[PDB]
């Protein structure tokens, strides 16, 4: 289905460039922020 | 739901009408009824500018 | 971008330009200024530089429109500090640009400095529904209407020759 | 005033009455437990509002106002009937 | 208790308003909904018998 | 993956604990509580292999118990063994935005208003990483309505069942509005 | 005691025939017609009536001419014949109540049991409905006034029971039936404006005329109710009824689907048989 | 000083008060039940036109 | 008797408190006051249930009253505490007070204005109010025409 890849580009294509997964920074982001 | 109720078999009605095409076998018209449907669902149009009257004047 | 086309021609032509042309949406003036003249060579090489040279000032169009999409009302620090743009003066006379259009509304406060907004941008469900959807219920009914005869006349030019 | 903002409050009561304002309470108590009144106001700040009474002596003024209001309301009422059934007639018959 | 819909009723944390609703009239976008989406396929299937006997 | 009690170890394509690892984040995510409640928590099925592995066990009790201090810090797992798969690595990024709007519908449906505190210490993050996921979610993602931010508290209205309610057909009335009017294109042409 | 009453079109037809029978003497006085029905059950039903002579003074009101061995007569064939009617009433054609009709009824008050009241027109001009019912009966008043002969009206409607019905319906051959649709209901919210406007447009002309010009006291305390009950509406703002113009707005837009949509279904027919038949027609028809 | 006699406003204590301000009244929904009316009156005259 | 029959009017037990006093002081009829407080807490049950019991009843009669009664003013005018109101209502929990409002921020209950259903609700009032004014300026027009008629 190419009606979802206009999000899945959009925020895909969009985290490309920095914070791409930022889901490992958290375990670090807990204890200074 | 007597409207779906004929909708469920109007679904089934373009594979036969896709297929024949030639004569008719139901004596069913499926038109005048919902044209009834329509006339008995009038009576909101038909009354709402009776209750624009009451509420006016 | 490239959706439902998979070759591998546009991805080869398209990648100098794709950084770039997904930059476009976050739309950073300082640092994109200097990425794109950074490595851009050919985009910007393509000749008198005019439309490449007019969207560095579109950036801020194209942001204040992903604004115009985003949330109405603005605020002093976060989204002033967020779109690098720290200015009282363009930020309320460009929203005030967006309420005279008439496709949104908003407001303005200053009680200590700050700019406050109540930001109720509800929809019209609740709030005066007749007014809301009078001229839906009249023009759909038109439509409807003159689709009405759209079915109407076409059994007429049927039944015209026998 | 039998239109225009009938809803009123306690201050007229209390400044026509010469009484205080701990006992318009029970003063329309007993004004819904004599029976000629039935009165609910769901109000929030005090607020007086009232409901169906009879004058049963006399009201020139409001003879007067009910044939005004009422030729009003015949006029206005002969006005939707010509206007509906001026072309309602002529479109439909 | 809310999330698994067994009654009306709603929490808050900042103002902790409680407010109690309900929507009666259920029957009536189900079956307009159901309505539609058939319908949908019955002009579908017209404009696919004119696009045949046309093109 | 309703037939699964009649699977059994199938060492042609895919063996019973990969398949139940795959399958539990479809099910996992592109299931609501509902359907999990019906589905799997009523079978017995994921109440008999939870036992193979004890993480799962963490994830679906802290996502139907809505603990998030525990499933942001064993979220990482998920992260990294979510990718580097041969056909499951590739959708990798619909399954991360996906579990946390969902999640983020989850909380948020059942929360008129939240204040700033409540939400921080409930998820242990900052705020200002909060304020633009909501700030993107609310545009790019469309899960609620306008946000308040006039007292630093969360507090959403969410009139979609009274008259969203009826509204949902007018997309279809607009679209089948454009398809009459191609029925009236077709019109002696 | 009696809510509502029944009267049949037999009647008043009987009543055209008093019109029919006069034989052009010029006389056409409030002819008094001896009505019957069934007082056993709590509803009343009349079935049939009869005629008396009747016949009052020019210049003296207080004249009225009956008869009891014709209402007898009349009676005791009648009730040989048919034993489930018997005597009720009795009714007059005069559009104009006049004082005299104490004396009258107060023989069947006297005779008979408590006489219904029908008052009636002579012309067929009346839009509103002939038929009053208007019980003999004594009621007290508040100002002190000494008891007298109090006409209330009573509801009534006009119906048949078995053949009635049929034997219009074959002679009219013009009128239609209920017919719930576009027609019959137009029509009503077409001419309703005139059947309200006749009727309280023709009273509150000889009712402000009393008013002012009034003497001879008609019960104003009355007027104090009819005043009252017209200021039991003071043009309500209509805030409050805002979601009730949502919600039968809604009941609008539901409506609005239906015609789109069943129209929409109803137009598959048509516009394809208007395509294969002609084409097929075209390409066959030589 | 031109804008004094051009705007027409109010001068407070070194401050400029707006009025007017989103304080239209709405409406008695008198009008619209009568071009509602008229609306209908129309539906039955397209609607039953031909018949 | 005449004030526990119907429209209790809020008045102060003060004046009932000798009215009970002489009650129990004179003989010459019902004498066996001292046989009811007989026991030392039948006695102080049926006084305090019975207080109890005409300050509910009153608040169970002005319920049929919409009048806004603004009980936080009440219990001001009544000198009493709001704790043992509270009880009170926790004896309406139990005495069907489903049908009520109450207030977060404000005292003020409100034993009316639901959610009203335009179909049920104002319905059936405009029913009673329009066709009341229908059949009702029905009788008076036409007996009003009729009792003219008799000046000629």
């Amino acid at each position: 289905v190419w009606e979802d890849n206009w999000d899945d580009d959009n925020v895909e294509d969009d985290f490309s460039n920095q914070l791409r997964a930022e889901l490992e920074k958290h375990g670090y982001k807990m204890e200074t922020s | 739901n007597y409207n779906k109720a004929v909708e469920e078999e109007d679904k089934m009605t373009p594979e036969q009408l896709a297929i024949k095409n030639v004569g008719k076998q139901d004596p069913k018209r499926h038109l005048e009824e919902h044209v009834d449907v329509l006339m008995t669902s009038n009576i909101v149009q038909c009354l709402a500018a009776m209750l624009d009257t009451v509420v006016f004047k | 971008d490239r959706l439902q086309f998979r070759q591998p021609s546009l991805k080869r032509s398209l990648m100098p330009y794709f950084l770039l042309t997904q930059a476009v949406r976050t739309g950073n003036l300082a640092k994109f200024n200097q990425v794109l003249d950074q490595f851009g060579e050919k985009f910007q090489a393509d000749g008198t530089y005019t439309l490449i040279i007019r969207l560095r000032h579109n950036v801020i169009k194209t942001g204040v429109r992903m604004i115009s999409l985003s949330y109405s009302r603005i605020s002093l620090a976060d989204i002033a500090q967020k779109l690098q743009l720290d200015s009282p003066e363009d930020a309320e006379f460009i929203v005030a640009k967006a309420i005279r259009d008439g496709v949104i509304e908003a407001s303005i406060n200053h009680e200590k400095g700050y700019v406050q907004s109540k930001e109720m941008i509800d929809i019209y469900s609740t709030r005066e529904p007749q007014l809301a959807f009078h001229q839906r219920i009249s023009f759909c009914l038109d439509i409807h209407n003159m689709s009405v005869k759209a079915m109407r006349f076409p059994p007429k030019s049927y039944n015209k020759d026998l | 005033r039998p239109a225009n903002h009938r809803q009123l409050t306690f201050e007229e009561i209390a400044k026509s009455a010469k009484i205080t304002v701990n006992e318009v309470e029970l003063l329309v108590m007993k004004a819904l437990s004599v029976g000629l009144v039935k009165g609910s106001i769901d109000e929030v700040d005090k607020r007086v509002h009232m409901t169906w009474v009879q004058p049963r002596v006399l009201d020139l003024q409001q003879i007067k106002g009910m044939k005004d209001r009422l030729e009003f309301w015949c006029t206005d009422v002969k006005s939707m009937e010509m206007l509906v059934e001026h072309q309602a007639h002529d479109i439909l018959t | 208790m809310i999330l698994d819909k067994k009654f009306h009723g709603i929490l808050d944390q900042g103002e902790g308003v409680l407010i109690i609703f309900d929507e009666p009239p259920v029957d009536k976008t189900y079956e307009a909904a159901l309505e539609t989406i058939q319908n949908m396929s019955k002009v579908v299937d017209s404009l696919y018998n004119k696009a045949k006997k046309l093109t | 993956f309703l037939d699964t009690v009649s699977t059994f170890t199938s060492y042609e394509l895919m063996d019973y604990k990969t398949f139940v690892t795959y399958t539990v984040y479809v099910s996992m995510i592109a299931l609501e509580r509902p359907d999990l409640r019906e589905k799997v928590i009523k079978g017995a099925e994921i109440l008999e292999v939870l036992h193979s592995l004890p993480a799962v066990r963490q994830y679906l009790f802290s996502l139907y118990e809505c603990r998030y201090s525990v499933f942001f810090q064993s979220l990482a797992v998920v992260e990294q063994e979510m990718k580097k798969d041969w056909l499951f690595a590739p959708h990798y990024r619909y399954y991360v935005r996906e579990m946390r709007i969902h999640a983020y519908s989850q909380l948020l449906e059942s929360y008129r208003s939240l204040t700033l505190g409540y939400m921080a210490e409930a998820f242990g993050v900052g705020v200002e990483f909060i304020d633009q996921e909501l700030s993107r979610f609310i545009a790019a993602g469309r899960l609620h309505c306008k946000i308040d931010k006039v007292n630093e508290i969360v507090e959403t209205n969410r009139p979609d069942s009274k008259n969203w309610q009826y509204q949902e057909t007018i997309k279809k009335g607009d679209l089948l509005l454009n398809r009459v009017q191609k029925l009236s294109r077709v019109i002696n042409m | 005691a009696v809510q509502k009453v029944v009267v049949h079109p037999l009647v008043l037809l009987s009543v055209v025939d008093h019109f029919n029978r006069i034989g052009k003497v010029g006389n056409q006085k409030r002819v008094v017609g001896v009505l019957l029905g069934s007082w056993q059950k709590k509803v009343l039903d009349v079935s049939n009536s009869f005629a008396v002579p009747f016949d009052e003074d020019d210049k003296d009101d207080s004249v009225w001419f009956l008869d009891h061995d014709y209402l007898e007569n009349m009676y005791g064939m009648f009730k040989k014949v048919n034993a489930r009617e018997r005597i009720v009433g009795w009714y007059h054609t005069g559009p104009k109540l006049h004082k005299n009709d104490i004396a009258i009824n107060e023989l069947m008050k006297r005779y008979c049991p408590n006489s219904v009241l029908v008052i009636i027109d002579v012309k067929p001009k009346d839009l509103g409905l002939p038929t009053e019912a208007y019980i003999s009966v004594e009621e007290v008043h508040d100002d002190g006034t000494p008891t007298s002969k109090t006409f209330e009206h009573v509801t009534s409607e006009i119906g048949a029971e078995e053949a009635e019905e049929v034997g219009v319906e074959h002679l009219l051959r013009d009128i239609k039936d209920t017919t719930v649709g576009t027609l019959s209901q137009r029509i009503t919210n077409q001419v309703h404006g005139l059947k309200g406007l006749n009727s309280k447009l023709l009273d509150i002309r000889s009712y402000l005329e009393k008013v002012a010009t009034g003497k001879l006291p008609i019960n104003h305390q009355i007027i104090y109710q009819l005043q009252d009950v017209f200021n039991l509406l003071p043009d309500v703002s209509l805030q409050e009824f805002v979601k009730a113009f949502y919600l039968k707005t809604n009941d609008q837009m539901v409506v609005v689907y239906l015609a789109s949509l069943i129209r929409s279904v109803v137009a598959l027919h048509n516009l394809i048989n208007n395509k294969i038949a002609n084409r097929d027609a075209e390409k066959k028809e030589g | 000083t031109d804008y004094a006699k051009k705007r027409g406003w109010v001068l407070g204590p070194n401050n400029y008060y707006s009025f007017a301000s989103q304080q239209q009244k709405p409406e008695d929904t008198t009008i619209p039940s009568t071009e509602l009316a008229k609306q209908v009156i129309e539906y039955a005259r397209q609607l039953e036109m031909i018949v | 008797l005449l004030k526990l029959f119907t429209t209790m009017e809020l008045m102060r037990w003060s004046t009932l408190v000798e009215d009970y006093g002489m009650e129990l002081r004179k003989g010459s009829l019902e004498s066996p006051a001292t046989d009811v407080f007989g026991s030392t807490e039948e006695g102080e049950k049926r006084w305090k249930d019975l207080k109890n019991r005409v300050v509910e009843h009153n608040i169970r009669i002005m319920a049929k009253y919409y009048t806004r009664i603004t009980m936080k003013r009440m219990a001001q005018l009544l000198d009493l505490s709001v704790d043992e109101s509270e009880a009170f209502l926790s004896n309406l929990v139990v005495n069907k007070t489903i049908f009520a409002k109450v207030d977060r921020l404000a005292g003020i209950i409100n034993f009316q204005r639901p959610k009203d259903p335009n179909n049920l609700l104002n319905d059936w009032s405009q029913k009673l109010n329009s066709l009341m004014s229908l059949v009702n300026k029905t009788t008076h027009l036409i007996a009003k025409e009729e009792m003219i008629h008799n000046l000629q």
